[PDB]
């Protein structure tokens, strides 16, 4: 259940729902898993809130339980590709993909809060891909092709070898926020600004 | 003479309380204009230059004074005053009122002389109202007054010369014509509010919990065309009455509001009196009336109502308005004669 | 069922929920388990709400199974980040991750009503997570590391010891509205307030 | 012979900053016109000239009426500044279009053979545009016949048509039609051809700082804002005022002949007070003029907002000089220079 207020601006008796008033201050929420739907919404937000003002940074709030790896380079090459800086915020969790979208934000925007958890892990084929011998050559050299380029989007990012991403995403890589602002996923673990 | 922008504000002081900045600006772009005439009429270098006036917006909240303070500035004027409305106002063409008979307004107010009506000082108020968001009489009159407001040699179309059936237009130079043009714009503090507020959300962006920061991009959001607000260069910046201004205004302009209901009272051979615990209790329910000081009037037409009706069917001498009237409706003193 | 009409006014397809009156009045609601999709709509109303007034209350009602602790720790996050005191208010139960974000209110301002209850008990995993001994030692540090951080969280907000919240939560610990103040999770068992 | 146009730009240059484009035409269209009404006269000719009438952009306060108040300064030509909003179509209230003629009329003094070699200055022609609409195309319908020449009745009642009376018969078929307007939304529309997208992949969005020059426009990008195809083909010429940047708006504060700070300075002296500026302040007045985006006018929106503690303290005190700085510009105080 979600409720909705009403905003008295410019014109006033406007009914909005929170997402709507998150994405008029240009913050994209990426709550869900990432997969084709969610980054086609992303992407679409990130192309909208480019075209509203280039200047003005887009914030990203990440809950997401990470998903499908073209999902992620779809989201990952708009946030890279917009003139508006991209302020990554983790909420909670940023496992696989968003781990990697969270690491994609600008440099000295990219937050998470302080109880947040930040999960790194290689590729992963959901469920079984069968097929001919020479079929599986291909899923594997392309999870190898996928594993390799978020390492690469990784080291870029993190400031980390590549080799030492692939070192650390052998398991599950799991960060607190302190332990991915050291790693380089972020680098604010974003203090609590309540006045009591 | 040429009386000073101290002089100018002396005067506006007698009227209106409050409001320094729209005086001091009403001071000295009054006092610009009695410059730039006697200057465009006797002429001196060095490199003798053209003065170009500088037309006035201002902007406040509904009764704290902006008509009032064009009223007040109307009783001082050397020059030809015309105060009109902008509601009544249409483009060239549609029913209502031309652009020009404003300009007829101050050809009658310089008794039909021409050179005395070009340095005049026209009031367009309620400019707000003219806003947009075609509109032929909010989006059209800009498009209108925009070459009264930089000068044009116009010509009235009723009128001209007490209605002669040949030539019925006379010319007018509006170039030394300062306008001076006003309105609440009641929803551009929420859009000023945009910019120099930052309403922001979310984490990291600042959150937060009117008139005297307004740039053109405000008045163009309100609606108001980017060729209009440059003929008005000077924002006069009308602020809102707190309950210490609204004290004054009871008692210390002129023709201040408790001065004129002690004339009325004096019409029933009655002292009408307050005490300052009274004049304060009723500016603490004018700021909640949220009508400026034109609630100041609403609070004391209330409290006053059931002392107006008996008391011109008594016999007293006194009455005295104690703040325990005020707050609730209490009953009435009536020293009785003696 | 919920009575809801809806004004148009031509402007809007406007709604009018009671969970839009009492969002007006900075009450948030959660009423549902706490997974992603309800920690999102919760963090978003938490965001919106300190933009509206940072300094009024948020108020946060509370009748909730519980669910994931990352979600959890997104609500949580979120509640301690803004700027306005979050009134916690429980209604009918608080269990697991639901507890803790009842906890979570400014002191002073934690309540529950009388024949609520509180539960508190250790995080679990619902289901089998399968895996290798090395991908089950990382699952289980991270349950651990779940299981610390709530104990902590439970230890700042209820003033007690994380290692008396490790002893109590190694069952279900379930609180009465009296028993959760006794216990630190609320401040207040709120009084009846009917006219009869 | 009949001043060239580099003699009038050079006029223009002594008031108007910038709009080289601008002054260029208005230059070469006057001389145009000039050669034209040299060439009414005859000896053997058998080509006879069109008007080229002057269609000018540019956004608001960036001289387009000023570049048209200049150009009346020196013109040899009858000259009326007309206003195509105080204009609507024949049979309603309000001017109708052959009031313009009779202000070129009365600009030349009642000489129609003069007047019929005369140029009219139409401001805000992107006012009328898009029921019958009385007050916007159909002005453009009853304009066009007179941009392109004809005999035109004019009553000489005042401007006001009315069917009985004698009229000032006029020929307007060597009569220049400069018209202008601010075209407040027209660089949006031509942005949808010249340019890219304003949204997506591989398209150019813009910052907000940054009007297209205007030098890009075409009929097609006109039609689509609101005039007419008939009125356009009518205005052969485009003329470009562009929006004016720092470097110009800190010479249109000083450097014109009746130049902004030189209207202080004037304002000041009658005070006995001399005013002047550092170089550093007028440039940070020229920064503000462009958040104003106002234009030349925004300039003044500073000046007043500058120099309004100022002017309410100068004449009530005994002064020497001012000094007016990029302190005084960017918080108000003053601080003058007293005298000794
Ligand atoms: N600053 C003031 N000092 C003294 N009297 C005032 C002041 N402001 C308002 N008043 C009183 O309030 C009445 C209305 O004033 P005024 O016409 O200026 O309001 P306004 O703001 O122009 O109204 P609106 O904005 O609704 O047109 C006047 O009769 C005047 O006596
Ligand atoms: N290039 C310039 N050089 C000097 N002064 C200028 C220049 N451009 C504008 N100004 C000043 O700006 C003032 C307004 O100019 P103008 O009357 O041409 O307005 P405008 O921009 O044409 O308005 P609109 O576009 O709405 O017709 C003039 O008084 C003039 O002194
Ligand atoms: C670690 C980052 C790169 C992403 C993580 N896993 C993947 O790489 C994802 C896991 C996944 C998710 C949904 C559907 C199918 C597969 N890999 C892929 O998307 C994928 C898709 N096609 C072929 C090969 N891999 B995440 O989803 O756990
Ligand atoms: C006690 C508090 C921290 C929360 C309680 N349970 C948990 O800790 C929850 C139980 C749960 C809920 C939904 C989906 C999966 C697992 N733990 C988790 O969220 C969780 C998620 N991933 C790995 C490990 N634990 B509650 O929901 O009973």
């Amino acid at each position: 259940i979600l409720p909705s207020f009403i905003e008295h601006s410019s014109f006033g008796v406007k009914e909005s729902n929170p997402y709507n008033k998150l994405f008029e201050e240009r913050i994209i929420f990426l709550g869900v898993q990432v997969d084709d739907a969610s980054a086609n919404d992303i992407m679409a937000q990130l192309l909208v809130l480019e075209s509203l003002d280039p200047d003005r940074d887009i914030t990203m709030y990440i809950n997401s339980p990470g998903g499908g790896f073209t999902s992620l380079m779809a989201i990952y090459d708009t946030m890279q590709y917009v003139r508006a800086d991209i302020q990554t915020v983790c909420l909670g969790q940023a496992a696989s993909a968003a781990a990697v979208l969270l690491a994609a934000g600008t440099p000295g925007k990219r937050m998470a809060l302080p109880n947040a958890r930040v999960l790194i892990h290689q590729p992963s084929l959901s469920g079984v891909i069968q097929g001919q011998f020479s079929d599986l050559e291909i899923q594997a050299a392309e999870i190898e092709r996928m594993r390799t380029l978020m390492e690469t989007t990784l080291a870029r990012h993190t400031g980390k070898d590549a080799g030492v991403i692939r070192k650390d995403t052998d398991r599950d890589k799991i960060l607190t926020a302190e332990e991915a602002k050291d790693y380089g996923i972020i680098d604010t673990v974003l203090e609590y600004r309540k006045l009591s | 003479e040429l009386p000073k922008p101290a002089e100018i504000r002396e005067f506006l002081e007698g009227y209106v309380i409050g409001q320094d900045t729209a005086k001091r600006t009403l001071a000295v772009a009054v006092y610009n204009h009695y410059k730039r005439i006697q200057a465009g009429e006797k002429g001196r270098d060095c490199e003798p230059v053209e003065l170009t006036k500088s037309n006035i917006l201002m902007l406040g909240p509904t009764g704290c004074g902006k008509t009032y303070l064009a009223q007040t500035l109307a009783k001082m004027l050397n020059v030809p005053f015309a105060i009109a409305d902008a509601t009544a106002l249409t483009e060239a063409g549609y029913v209502g009122e031309d652009v020009e008979n404003i300009l007829l307004k101050l050809i009658q107010a310089a008794d039909y002389d021409v050179k005395r009506a070009e340095t005049g000082i026209i009031y367009i108020d309620q400019v707000d109202k003219i806003a947009r968001k075609r509109d032929v009489s909010g989006e059209g009159v800009q498009q209108a007054l925009l070459k009264i407001l930089e000068g044009t040699q116009a010509s009235v179309p009723p009128q001209g010369g007490r209605k002669h059936p040949h030539q019925e237009f006379i010319q007018i130079d509006t170039t030394n014509v300062l306008f001076i043009v006003a309105g609440a714009f009641a929803g551009l503090e929420k859009i000023i509010y945009e910019r120099v507020g930052k309403r922001g959300l979310g984490f990291g962006a600042e959150v937060r919990s009117h008139f005297a920061d307004v740039m053109p991009e405000d008045l163009i959001k309100f609606g108001l065309i980017p060729e209009f607000i440059g003929r008005l260069p000077v924002v006069a910046s009308v602020t809102n009455l707190d309950k210490e201004s609204l004290v004054k205004i009871l008692s210390e302009p002129k023709n201040a509001l408790v001065k004129q209901y002690i004339r009325l009272f004096e019409m029933d051979g009655v002292e009408l009196e307050f005490t300052d615990d009274a004049l304060e209790a009723i500016a603490d329910q004018a700021i909640h009336r949220g009508t400026g000081a034109r609630g100041l009037r609403a609070i004391m037409e209330e409290v006053l109502l059931p002392v107006m009706y008996d008391i011109p069917s008594r016999d007293d001498v006194a009455k005295v308005v104690v703040t325990k009237e005020t707050v609730q409706d209490n009953v009435l003193p009536t020293i009785v004669p003696r």
